[PDB]
């Protein structure tokens, strides 16, 4: 229910509109629970639907990531308790066992923090071999995080984490129009043929 | 010796070590088409959808244009509609409308852009009256033409633009906006000769101008 | 060697061809009738079983070159209707050189909404006034060569949005003509 | 299974294929279990065998050491307990008891950290009286670590720690081709003389 | 007055006080023979193993030296590989196959290098042929010839080399792998006068050239 008074006569600033800002805003990517210690995850943008409308917009970016592990056991109460995130690069072996060679290899950076310090901040740089990353490929990855309790025993602590992504740097080329119908896979653009939703609303008459 | 303050320890998403040192990116190329801000990409003509009728949901490729017939006499109203880009309706279709739905306030001139499709053998005129915000909608054609008008006729030309002075919003689940009403009126009959279809299409084009501008952030 | 006739030009992204078998390819007339739906093309596929430009690329490994699209409509003065002819880089579904026809031209047949198209460089054909629309199109890629079997830069959009109208009694079958010339063409095979 | 497309056709940069990357990053050496309370362990580059080949490459190599102690229960958790890291130099006595005079002395170097801070961190220079290491002796060591709980009582949690090793300012001489067959034994380069794998592996023909 | 951070107290392995400050290390001296980077180690030729069958692990030995018989007629192929450092085959045995697998992206140009060991009263003509990458293993020497090649003959000379103008990789269980095809082709049969032996032998080298980089790194 729309109004008419308290009208604006003076224009805002046009730096906030900026390419930067309108990323600059870290938001969570995904949610990793653990009751097998691997969890091992796939870092990506065409997860959470409301990134991958945003970022769908362009065809060729080009960006870092930020991120951030919040950490707690379920119920929110945090014990003492070591951790370790592993991150493969696009082209190292993927663990497969909690106690196989990948988690003591060398050429894989990782982090070791107990829960009671701050979470833990890693900052990942743009690894792909071209010069931007593609949304759309019409022919015919960024790495992968490993989270384990340190120990040969096995904790007897439930393990929840949430991981959130900041955006820094960010280069954008060829705008395309923006998507307006719903999702069904993560890979394809794909779409329900059986009916097609209309871009804006309707009403009685056009006079109306 | 320090001592910390209030407010460490503390993780603000609006708020870091390199992961690998030794690392060298791929140096850029060069790519055509840069975008260094969102506004140029509002200021592009898209195409309005305002024949957004009940019974047009079934065959959606009817919506981008409105009729003008034969059948019509002198006078009487086409279509009406207001310049909301943020509110649903027919600015819902454009990327100003799609893009706006993204930050909560914006102030600034729009233009709208309207074409005839109809054959070359026909002629006639049109009256394009835009109603300043606070007023109501124009009771007929000698009322909205004492208003701000520009006849536009398609004899000679086949299109016609026309600017709107100034709009604005606060979105609050109400919005503080103050917009005009854009009708179009039959100044004189479609007229047409032998051989020629009696019945033709407008197509209404909308952008932003140089001086728009948006405000605080926000997610659809 | 081949010569066209011609009486406004689109750059898209305001930039030439430029370097990091030169002639005018005319293709097939796509017959536009009161029930068509759309046609589009895939580049550099349209050109790859073609003459010497479709021998050459065949062979050499990497490619990279320009384009020069123009696209002609023949109507008399008392057929009416409109087209929006606009290029798309990587345009991903949801053909060859004879093109294909759009089954959903309100999505674009991939989900996106045909109203905002406009956005690409794009160019209004429309049979009040004029029969005419060429657009430039630089190489756009993230790489400087690439190989043309498998990747397909951009597509090429024909989209009768306003339908095409006519009194019986006059031909029903209006032609749709396009041509095709590249510009910076570049092999290393 | 390879493929042909998606060519790359820049060149990288050359500074990162240098010696100091090469073994810039830091992995772990040795683990450490305590279930008598010296564990006195003997720094080595001849232990986990995928850096006794990545640096036997060369033959005479000098560099300094960056050591990083992270303990914890074997079951990840953490519990508040005092430890002492002990250093014995190349020449100086070993402790043989938990309360020999050696964990009093003063010309051994040592630190002192309970669980809960985070891990210890200690760089030990260049200590061979020659110009360099060498791994190829023709003719006929670094240190002493030793870890104790401190505390004339017995300790009721069991110790488990890992030691990570980092390498800095490294330098190389006289390049060896590598070695391409089964480790024996830590001192000396033996092999298995009943068998003799290939370096390379097989196939049908010749032309095929 | 200042507040922590998120990012502390954490042990990052890719990212100290000195244990004994008194300490003086022995300085160093002058050692012929140092190196300053990994490329100078594979700008070396090496001997590549390209008669790799099955039969021959037992006595690997004879695994660096590929047969030249006189019982061979004119126009048969002799042997045949690619060029593909990175993965498994004859480039395995050499420093360049060896230090590939230690880094994930790498690219440049080769070099191979032929050497007859013969004896001095003996003459033919040999064929060597390098198909570009994407294409196939040529069919017979007329197809072979008309692409790159170089017609290498040991009556006068004993060596020839061949340079491979671009290779690149891409490991990702699969790599994107750009590389051609190397055909050795029996240009004239061997021939001889009496007393010399009848078989003789070639020995394959291989190195980078000076534009060779590699990138990220692994572990093998």
């Amino acid at each position: 229910n729309l109004i008419e008074t308290r009208c604006v006569l003076n224009h805002h600033s046009t730096q906030e509109t900026a390419i930067g800002n309108f990323f600059s805003r870290a938001g969570l990517v995904s949610i990793i629970t653990m009751p097998d210690g691997y969890v091992n995850w796939d870092i990506d943008l065409m997860g959470y639907a409301q990134l991958r409308r945003k970022c769908e917009l362009f065809t060729y970016m080009r960006f870092d990531a930020e991120f951030t592990f919040v950490v707690a056991k379920p119920n929110g109460v945090l014990v003492p308790q070591l951790l370790q995130y592993m991150y493969v690069p696009p082209g190292a072996p993927k663990p497969t066992s909690r106690d196989s060679f990948a988690w003591q290899t060398a050429t894989n950076p990782s982090v070791f923090v107990k829960m009671t310090d701050p979470p833990a901040q890693v900052s990942v740089p743009f690894m792909s071999p071209a010069s931007a990353y593609q949304w759309f490929y019409d022919g015919y990855m960024m790495g992968t995080f490993s989270i384990r309790t340190v120990g040969t025993e096995k904790s007897p602590h439930s393990i929840t984490l949430r991981v959130y992504m900041r955006i820094k740097h960010v280069r954008a080329w060829i705008p395309r129009p923006l998507r307006n119908q719903p999702y069904l896979f993560k890979t394809n653009p794909n779409y329900k043929g059986n009916d097609i939703k209309c871009t804006s609303t309707s009403r009685d008459k056009i006079t109306t | 010796p320090t001592e910390l303050k209030p407010g460490t320890n503390q993780f603000l998403t609006t708020d870091s070590a390199p992961i690998l040192p030794g690392f060298h990116p791929t140096p850029p190329i060069h790519i055509p088409g840069e975008v260094h801000n969102l506004l140029e990409i509002c200021r592009v003509e898209t195409i309005l959808e305002v024949n957004n009728l009940k019974t047009n949901e079934t065959t959606p490729m009817q919506r981008l244009c409105f009729p003008v017939s034969v059948q019509s006499k002198t006078g009487e109203l086409c279509a009406a509609f207001r310049a909301d880009p943020g509110r649903d309706g027919p600015w819902q279709s454009t990327i100003l409308g799609q893009l706006c739905r993204y930050y909560t306030q914006w102030s600034g001139s729009l233009e709208v852009t309207f074409m005839f499709a109809g054959s070359f053998m026909a002629t006639g005129k049109m009256l394009i009256a835009y109603t300043p915000p606070g007023g109501n909608v124009p009771a007929d054609r000698i009322t909205a033409m004492l208003g701000t008008h520009v006849i536009w006729d398609f004899g000679l030309q086949s299109s016609v633009t026309l600017v709107v002075p100034w709009i604005s919003n606060t979105h609050y689940y109400f919005d503080y906006y103050t917009t005009g009403i854009i009708t179009i009126w039959y100044q004189t009959n479609y007229v047409v000769p032998i051989g020629a279809p009696t019945t033709a299409y407008i197509v209404a084009l909308a952008a932003a101008q140089d001086n728009f501008t948006m405000k605080l952030c926000k997610d659809t | 060697n081949s010569t066209i006739t011609t009486q406004n030009i689109v750059i898209a992204y305001g930039e030439w061809p430029e370097y990091c078998v030169n002639r005018f390819f005319t293709l097939d007339t796509k017959s536009w009738a009161k029930d068509s739906k759309g046609w589009y093309w895939k580049f550099p596929d349209v050109l790859t079983e073609v003459g010497v430009f479709g021998q050459n690329a065949q062979f050499h490994y990497l490619y990279r070159s320009g384009f020069c699209v123009h696209v002609q409509c023949n109507a008399s003065k008392f057929h009416q209707g409109a087209l929006l002819v606009a290029v798309l880089p990587e345009y991903v579904l949801g053909p060859g050189q004879v093109g294909a026809v759009l089954t959903h031209p309100y999505v674009l047949d991939a989900g996106i909404p045909l109203s905002q198209l406009t956005v690409c460089p794009h160019q209004w054909i429309n049979l009040r006034t004029n029969n005419c629309a060429t657009i430039i199109v630089p190489y756009m890629n993230t790489v400087p060569f690439d190989s043309a079997l498998n990747h397909c830069n951009f597509g090429l959009l024909v989209i009768p949005v306003v339908p095409l109208d006519f009194n019986a009694g006059a031909t029903s079958e209006i032609p749709i003509t396009v041509t095709i010339a590249p510009m910076c063409a570049e092999f290393a095979g």
